């Protein structure tokens, strides 16, 4: 991952489940 | 305290009444099941995925 994709990434932080996405 | 409540309100620690050990509730497996198959016309085989 380049640089800005990972301060992008470090930026954003009981029957119902989460589906991972494809 | 005897009992704590979760974010969902409901019971998820719980202490003996008369003793002081204290024990953990924590769910099993209640997860939902998938089955992936292709066309029927094609075969039978089925797969099981959790």
């Amino acid at each position: 991952r380049s640089p800005i994709e990972d301060l992008l990434f470090n930026k954003v932080t009981k029957g119902l489940t989460v589906l991972p996405p494809l | 305290q005897q009992f704590g409540r979760d974010i969902a309100d409901t019971t998820d620690a719980v202490r003996d009444p008369q003793t002081l050990e204290i024990l953990d509730i924590t769910p099993c497996s209640f997860g939902g099941v998938s089955v992936i198959t292709p066309g029927t016309n094609t075969s039978n085989q089925v797969a099981v995925l959790y």
